[PDB]
């Protein structure tokens, strides 16, 4: 059943899922299958390209539902039920070793990581004090005394003075009927006894003598959540982190490899990469030249987009060890060697 | 077009139930749509020209109107009847009371002509007893 | 399959594909350079008679950036 | 089949020269890297109407005559004339215009190339302000921010960005990934698609918002909190990019040159460049039209010392476009005759100047039929320079190329028929 | 949008300094026979304190032995408009003459030719391949500015002005020129 | 409809003048006027019905487009050459560079014919000489 | 003042006042080291006047870091203290200077005008 660019193949329980939103089409579903039953679309089109195709198309007929390739993926793209639940919970299935956490206890809230994960799979929150629990002072506004010349209200950087302006009227012969300071808002700067014309102001400002028991200190709070889902376990969480509280491992290791010269800059690994490996560093200063394509292999998982993406194969992926559970059938330990490289 | 249905009143269509809505006067006063001028443009319509209203639930054919009074975009305004009454939601959420105002329709022009009072009722298909 | 289709009746013969293509480039230093070839060389497609024409479609890795460089559709990534 | 390489190509101002004629024959019957405009130049249209000799209107119909009688007729009409028009050249090569600046020095006449029309208020702004520009290939080499400011290269200089913006250069080895483009016009042309910043500014209102980004970028508050309907933030937004730049280029077109200001929205443009090169290498071409618009300007400022609008009447060359100019003289009815040579007024005048084209007479030096040709009196077509006709051409930032001969014409070149209409207007006033 | 400054400041990116390429191009135009010697515009033209840059400048070719196949040539130096290489000073304000040490060097040395580069004392129009000191004096006159850099090749820049007699600094000028002229002994090295 | 008339490049009617303003190819290209959708559709417009545009210095009839260049709302595009150049501003304010661009002009519908290009010279009416 | 403007029934009234900059009745000292700044962004949303701009980015391998800059707008800075109290690595020293320099370093206002 095809609704969408989603697919799923059924037999009766046994049911195989893609999910095209989270297809990074790196291919390795398609090499993997021991009945070829997956055909991977073109990486660079369907990233870089509109298309109403699905990224992926599997032969239902020759598709066996053995789940290889639900297992393989690094996206969490693919996924075959069983009566009818994830294989992701059956130990019978081998399964790829990957991680990412926080520690909730050492994370500080800077939301760093939030912002940098090329998945956008992180939440972070934080709930700051609010603004008058960090500052003291008194503020008083003589409402007699008081012209209503405005000066106070314009000058005040942060609003925190209201005027209630009027048209006169022969009944209501003024310009204002009160004025208000808002002690949410105010900083206690004293801008606007300064300013005021006639001294109408009464303003005191105390944070240097009583700062240290008038004011608390600020404790910061909040969480952290790192959707399994999205997540790939790129590692820019952890390589990102002030605090180190975030700690990454990865399904598979392996080498990038790059020929500069075969390179000609068209940008489609750059907008391939879904762990944000590669780029076009800017030159820092006229006349100085850069690295044509640059890689931090810090950041990678060697799932191979890359490579495939590129049209004159100037980007080459290694793969030496794919890191799973215990491997008892043999169909199984044979295609996931031939993955290897 | 993709509107958004709105039904109620208006002067002319009140004095037309109580002249008689066995009149003409009441096709007149309530076999109608009403739009802002815009969307008559976009359309490709003048007042006069009839539209066939198409919903979930039915389908009506009514004579186009400008709006004298403003709709927000998107919008259009029939009065209640049984024209408008082809083609609102039916369903009372069991409350009783059926969504008669803001549903999604589908217009359209059309040369057809809009049916009268006794003419309308007949597709519901009343058989005696 | 996805593969490089011509709409040379859209075509402005501006020459941004040609360029923009890593294979062109790295076969021709010229088209690198942002030039027409005038030494003979195998690319993927040149403008001729104005338009863009097609001469070696099978060199083609389906990647997108002549897409993205064609303002006015003319050259695309589509089945057949 | 024969294919000429490295030809140089009779349109636009990019005056690309790496085109490959295809020649059956003696004709041209294809092209390659040529872009579609270029392409249409050099092969034949059917049914398109190539003048096969001169000819006279004789009061209501057109006759053909020989090469000395047209010649002969027109050589009369100038020198007889109080007040004659002498203009086009931007479509034939320098060495035709050389002979024209003598012919206009002999009959006392006022030449007038295109610029009039054109980028002749950016000749007014650069004799006023300055003239800071580079040549294509240090565009392409270190150009770091692109701006196309009421240009529309896509249709009007098709190969420019393919050329210019998205060729690798050495130190933009990454072509188009290694640029900021900058499009400004009010249209969503097919240029500001391709753009990564598109200010979609009010039409007739670049001149003011020029003046809050010099007034920005020299520290200055902008008055108003909108510009030309772009808000101040983005004016500020804008010229930090600017300032940003390793090497800047400032491409302009005729978005600013016909627009309200004309001159002084080329002159306001100029200076901004000239102040940015206080934090960041910044410089300007203007996108000159025709292939050899900017040749005439160059042989007609070194023979004479002005560019364009040069009156000869009192010997002595004066200049004064805005008195001088070929739509000057015409909707202000001062010209008596008109003389065109490479260029289609009457398609591209206004209403007031082809009223007196109407009144007046008009030789025209042209291959093809144009509406010009429909106002014309004396039609004497010639060899087609770039493709029948040697010679110099000037790109729009002056680099000077060879225009060349591909196939062999029995029409004589424009040089030799200002040649023999020098001659004979020589013979008149003696 | 920069400029070397002294005879050991190398460009961006190529990394030569000018003092190997004046050097290398004495050797290039020896080495071709040229009719000609190198025709050297000198770097920090018109800057208060240049004397120093110029006359290091000039040291530069000495070693280098004339070679012309055509004509009589003896000199492997020709220093075009020294006027403009003879400052001293640190500012405009402290702005004096050093033309007698230039003077004096010429008279010493069998190597160089020159020529002054005598300011009239005109509302003229300057145009140099010195792009970078083109751009300076358009900053301090305030007046009209041209540039044009060829890719690959050179750059340019044009800017009017006004040596007014009666202004202090063209009044110094004119007098350089005059001094170079007259405390240079022998005139077949002028 | 008042709206403000800009002019200039086209691919086609450049590819139109170098294969011959004697063609119906360089009718097609530059006799015509480029529209927004919308403002087709508030004039009660198709592409290829025909428009006349009046202005203080002239008149023309062109055929209405569609644009594929997207316009600022109440601005047309008509292509540089005769047909524009009918109506377009012509004074220079002593620069000799007339206001080809950005001109007020009134647009309405029309059954009228496009003039082919030497039929529309015909209108400045040249004597011989 | 302006209340003869705001009350003139027929709007003939005009009053123009020039105020002092906001920078001239405020003294104090803010500096930000940006080696110890890791860019939490707490010191920019806290600031009530908006004076603090950190110059965001999404990271690349080439520049691996979620800011490249962090500024104080002194010209808009009233010395409030917040963002130095809410800072977590105590990489911003300010001090207020309003009541131990205050008769000295701030000008008492002038504030004129003309009338029509
Ligand atoms: N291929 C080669 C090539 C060559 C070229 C051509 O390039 C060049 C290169 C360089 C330039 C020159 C640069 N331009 C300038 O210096 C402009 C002026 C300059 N100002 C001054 O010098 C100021 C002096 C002034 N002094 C006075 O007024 C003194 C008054 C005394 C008195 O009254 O006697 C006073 C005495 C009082 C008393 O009597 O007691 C006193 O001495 O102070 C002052 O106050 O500072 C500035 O405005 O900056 C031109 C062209 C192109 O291409
Ligand atoms: N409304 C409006 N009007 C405009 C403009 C606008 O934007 N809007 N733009 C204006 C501008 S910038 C310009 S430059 C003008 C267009 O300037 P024009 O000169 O009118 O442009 P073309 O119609 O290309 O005319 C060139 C002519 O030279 C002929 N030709 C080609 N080669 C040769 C040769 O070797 N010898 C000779 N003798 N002739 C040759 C061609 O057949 C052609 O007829 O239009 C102007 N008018
Ligand atoms: N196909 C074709 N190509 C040609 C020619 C041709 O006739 N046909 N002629 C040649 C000649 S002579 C020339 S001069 C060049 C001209 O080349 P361009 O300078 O591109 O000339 P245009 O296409 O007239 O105008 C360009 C843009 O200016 C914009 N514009 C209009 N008003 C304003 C404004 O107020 N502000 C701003 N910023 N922009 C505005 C228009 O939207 C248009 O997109 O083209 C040359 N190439
Ligand atoms: S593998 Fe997981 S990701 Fe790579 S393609 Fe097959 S599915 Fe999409
Ligand atoms: S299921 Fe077993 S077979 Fe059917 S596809 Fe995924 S892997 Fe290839
Ligand atoms: S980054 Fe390290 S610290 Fe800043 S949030 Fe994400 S985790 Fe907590
Ligand atoms: S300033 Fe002094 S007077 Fe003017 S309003 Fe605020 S308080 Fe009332
Ligand atoms: S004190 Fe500073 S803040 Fe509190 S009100 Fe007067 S001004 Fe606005
Ligand atoms: S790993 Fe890459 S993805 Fe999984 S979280 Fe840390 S960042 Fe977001
Ligand atoms: S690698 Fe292949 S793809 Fe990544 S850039 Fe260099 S070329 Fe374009
Ligand atoms: S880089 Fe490492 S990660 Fe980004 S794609 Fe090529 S491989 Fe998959
Ligand atoms: S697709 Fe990638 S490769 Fe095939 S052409 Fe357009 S660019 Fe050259
Ligand atoms: S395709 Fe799009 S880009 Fe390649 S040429 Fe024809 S137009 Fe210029
Ligand atoms: S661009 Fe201007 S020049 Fe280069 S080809 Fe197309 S037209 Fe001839
Ligand atoms: S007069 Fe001067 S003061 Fe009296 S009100 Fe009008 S403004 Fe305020
Ligand atoms: S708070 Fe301390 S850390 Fe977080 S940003 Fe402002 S400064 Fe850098
Ligand atoms: S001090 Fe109060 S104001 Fe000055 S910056 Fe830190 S916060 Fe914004
Ligand atoms: S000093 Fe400390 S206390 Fe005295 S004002 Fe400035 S802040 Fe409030
Ligand atoms: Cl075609
Ligand atoms: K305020
Ligand atoms: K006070
Ligand atoms: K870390
Ligand atoms: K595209
Ligand atoms: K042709
Ligand atoms: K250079
Ligand atoms: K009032
Ligand atoms: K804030
Ligand atoms: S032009
Ligand atoms: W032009
Ligand atoms: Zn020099």
């Amino acid at each position: 059943v095809i609704e969408g660019k989603n697919i799923t193949v059924e037999r009766t329980n046994r049911r195989l899922i893609f999910q095209d939103c989270l297809c990074a089409v790196c291919g390795l579903c398609g090499e993997i299958c021991p009945v070829s039953a997956i055909e991977v679309n073109p990486t660079g089109a369907m990233v870089r390209t509109e298309q109403e195709k699905s990224k992926i198309a599997i032969d239902e007929n020759k598709c066996v539902l053995c789940g290889m390739c639900s297992s393989i993926c690094p996206f969490q793209a693919l996924d075959l039920q069983i009566d009818g639940t994830s294989i992701k919970e059956l130990a019978e299935y081998p399964k790829i070793i990957k991680s990412a956490e926080i520690d909730d206890e050492t994370c500080i809230q800077c939301k760093a990581c939030e912002t940098a994960c090329p998945q956008d799979a992180i939440t972070i929150t934080r709930e700051l004090p609010e603004r008058k629990d960090l500052v003291t002072g008194e503020i008083e506004i003589d409402k007699d005394t008081c012209i209503y010349c405005g000066m106070c209200e314009e000058m005040c950087p942060v609003d925190a003075i209201e005027i209630d302006h009027q048209t006169p009227s022969s009944a209501s012969p003024v310009v204002a009927t009160d004025i208000r300071v808002d002690e949410d808002k105010c900083v206690h700067c004293g801008i606007c006894k300064r300013i005021c014309p006639v001294d109408a102001i009464m303003q005191v400002c105390r944070i240097c003598p009583y700062g240290e028991y008038e004011i608390k200190t600020p404790e910061v709070t909040g969480t952290s959540y790192i959707d399994p889902e999205l997540c790939v376990n790129c590692g820019w969480c952890q390589e990102i982190c002030p605090v180190d509280a975030a700690t990454v491992t990865k399904p598979f290791e392996g080498e990038l490899i790059i020929d500069q010269d075969t390179c000609q800059a068209c940008e489609t690994c750059v907008m391939v990469c879904p762990c944000n490996v590669l780029s076009f560093p800017k030159p820092e200063k006229p006349g100085e030249k850069t690295t044509k394509l640059h890689k931090d292999e810090r950041f990678c998982i060697y799932c191979g987009a890359c490579e495939r993406s590129c049209p004159v194969t100037a980007i080459t992926v290694k793969r030496n060890r794919i890191n799973t559970t215990p491997i008892r059938s043999k169909a199984w330990k044979n295609a996931f060697d031939s993955l290897l490289k | 077009m993709r509107v958004i249905l709105n039904t109620g009143r208006t002067i002319w269509q009140g004095q037309a139930i109580e002249s008689g809505k066995d009149l003409k006067m009441y096709v007149d006063a309530a076999a109608i749509i009403q739009m802002n001028p815009e969307m008559m443009k976009q359309l490709g319509i003048a007042e006069g020209d009839n539209v066939k209203v198409i919903s979930e639930y039915g389908d009506v054919v009514v004579k186009a109107v400008e709006a004298k009074e403003p709709l927000p975009e998107g919008m259009v305004y029939i009065p209640m009847g049984p024209w408008a009454n082809r083609v609102i939601r039916p369903y009372t959420d069991s409350t009783a009371t059926p969504s008669f105002k803001n549903i999604p329709v589908e217009i359209i022009p059309t040369d057809e002509e809009v049916l009268d009072m006794p003419t309308l009722m007949k597709v519901y298909g009343k058989v005696g007893q | 399959a996805i593969g490089l289709k011509a709409y040379p009746e859209l075509c402005h013969g501006c020459g941004n594909c040609v360029i923009a293509c890593p294979v062109n480039a790295l076969r021709s230093p010229e088209v690198a350079g942002g030039k027409g070839p005038t030494d003979d060389v195998e690319i993927i497609m040149i403008v001729e008679d104005g338009v863009v024409n097609i001469k070696n479609p099978d060199l083609c890795g389906k990647c997108g950036t002549c897409v993205e460089s064609c303002p006015v559709d003319a050259i695309r990534l589509e089945e057949l | 089949m024969e294919y000429v390489k490295n030809v140089v190509c009779p349109f636009c101002g990019t005056l690309c020269d790496d085109i490959i004629c295809k020649v059956e024959g003696n004709e041209i019957v294809g092209t390659i890297n040529a872009c579609r405009i270029g392409h249409s130049k050099f092969v034949h249209a059917e049914g398109a109407m190539r003048y096969k000799k001169p000819l006279i209107r004789k009061n209501g119909e057109f006759v053909e005559v020989s090469y000395d009688e047209a010649i002969d007729k027109a050589a009369k009409i100038l020198a007889e004339s109080k007040r004659p028009l002498m203009y086009g050249w931007s479509c034939t090569e320098c060495e035709a215009q050389a002979v024209g600046v003598e012919l206009a020095e002999e009959a006392g006449a006022v030449i007038d190339n295109t610029a009039s029309v054109c980028h002749g208020p950016s000749v007014l702004a650069l004799q006023d302000v300055g003239y800071p520009i580079c040549t294509f290939g240090e565009v392409k080499n270190r150009a770091d921010v692109v701006v196309y400011w009421g240009c529309n290269p896509m249709h009007a200089h098709p190969r420019h960005m393919s050329r210019n913006v998205f060729a690798r250069g050495f130190f933009r080895e990454r072509g188009r990934s290694d640029r900021t483009l900058i499009v400004v016009d009010p249209r969503k042309t097919d240029s500001a698609k391709l753009a990564d910043i598109h200010l979609q500014l009010d039409f007739d209102r670049d001149y003011e918002l020029l003046d809050a980004m010099r007034a920005c970028l020299l520290g200055h508050e902008i008055l108003y909190d909108e510009v030309a309907g772009v808000p101040r933030e983005q004016i500020e937004e804008a010229v930090e990019v600017l300032k940003n730049a390793q090497f800047g280029i400032l491409f302009f077109g005729m978005g600013i040159t016909h627009s309200r200001g004309k001159h002084r929205n080329i002159d306001t443009a100029i200076m901004m460049v000239q102040d940015l090169n206080d934090y960041a290498k910044w410089t300007l071409i203007p996108m000159r039209g025709h292939y050899n618009v900017t040749g005439f300007n160059q042989v007609c400022t070194w023979e004479s010392g002005y560019p364009y609008c040069v009156d000869f009447s009192g010997g002595e060359p004066r200049y004064n476009p805005g008195e001088t100019g070929a739509n000057d003289l015409l909707q202000n009815r001062e010209a008596d005759a008109m003389m065109v040579i490479a260029s289609d007024p009457g398609a591209h005048f206004p209403q007031r100047a082809l009223e007196r084209m109407a009144e007046i007479p008009v030789i025209a030096i042209e291959p093809h039929r144009t509406p010009t040709t429909e106002m014309a009196d004396i039609i004497i077509p010639p060899a087609i320079v770039g493709m029948e006709a040697e010679g110099t051409a000037y790109r729009m930032e002056g680099v000077p190329i060879r225009m060349k001969k591909v196939v062999d014409s029995d029409l004589l070149s424009d040089r030799e028929i200002l040649e023999r209409l020098l001659e004979k207007v020589r013979e008149y006033k003696a | 949008g920069g400029n070397v400054h002294g005879i050991y400041d190398p460009a961006p990116y190529f990394d030569i300094t000018p003092a190997e390429i004046i050097k290398g191009l004495a050797e290039v135009n020896e080495k071709l026979q040229l009719p000609h010697s190198i025709h050297l515009h000198c770097n920090d033209l018109g800057h208060p304190g240049n004397y120093e840059t110029t006359l290091a400048s000039f040291d530069v070719p000495k070693n280098i032995k004339p070679n012309p196949a055509t004509g009589s040539r003896d000199t492997v130096l020709y220093a075009t408009h020294v006027q403009f290489h003879s400052y001293g000073g640190t500012t405009w304000r402290d702005f004096v003459s050093e033309a007698p040490k230039i003077a004096d060097y010429v008279n010493k040395n069998d190597h160089i030719v020159i020529d002054v580069g005598q300011i009239t004392l005109d509302e003229t129009t300057t145009m140099t391949a010195d792009g970078p000191m083109e751009y300076d004096l358009h900053s301090l006159n305030g007046l009209k500015w041209a540039n044009c850099d060829v890719e690959l090749e050179t750059g340019s820049g044009v800017v009017p002005f006004i040596y007014s007699a009666r202004a202090p600094v063209p009044a110094v000028q004119w007098a350089i020129g005059m001094e170079l002229f007259l405390l240079i002994d022998n005139p077949e090295k002028v």
